């Protein structure tokens, strides 16, 4: 099977190769941003798109190029043609609105509450947790790796098991 | 039923 693009979240000129799994917020937190200190007037850059994937919560969003999208045979490529058209007719044509939008997008990566846990645990003893995301409805809850959730949202785990 | 993004 293949991945499917749900929504184009953002666009940037970023460091060549700063795409894929190393760009999730949790890979950035563990190993540093692959795009850190990028200055488009000092080194090779490429147009990168921030992708929200179908069936994966916002913590799994990754930066991708049209090349990486085509190489991984992702579905929803019609949205790329659509986003590129929309992006071009914005540059031709706000900063408080883009800032507000960005803060919102950051909230979708925050666990508000844990509402279920798996009976099975990993070898490291972590169950998976069903997460309610800040600023998103319950229809957007998702199962997540307990080891990943414990890194930043231990307080949500503690609240869930305190009940 | 969780997953992580892996290279
Ligand atoms: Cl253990
Ligand atoms: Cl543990
Ligand atoms: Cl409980």
């Amino acid at each position: 099977e293949f991945e499917t693009i749900e929504r184009f979240m953002d666009c940037r000129i970023g460091r060549k190769g700063a795409t894929g799994a190393t760009t999730t917020i949790y890979a950035v937190e563990a190993d540093g941003d692959p795009n850190a200190g990028f200055e488009k007037n000092k080194e090779p850059g490429e147009i990168q798109y921030l992708i929200k994937w179908k069936g994966w919560s916002h913590i799994h969003n990754t930066w991708e190029t049209e090349e990486t999208l085509k190489q991984q045979n992702v579905r929803g490529m019609k949205k790329l043609d659509n986003y590129k058209k929309k992006d071009q007719e914005t540059k031709r044509w706000y900063n408080c609105q883009q800032e507000l939008t960005d803060d919102l997008h950051k909230q979708y990566q925050i666990v508000e509450r844990i509402i279920a846990h798996s009976n099975q645990k990993s070898a490291a003893g972590y169950p998976d947790y069903y997460c309610k995301w800040q600023g998103l409805p319950y229809s957007e809850c998702s199962w997540e790796d307990g080891a990943l959730i414990s890194k930043k949202f231990q307080a949500c785990i503690d609240e869930y098991f305190s009940r | 039923t969780s997953r992580r993004k892996r290279a």
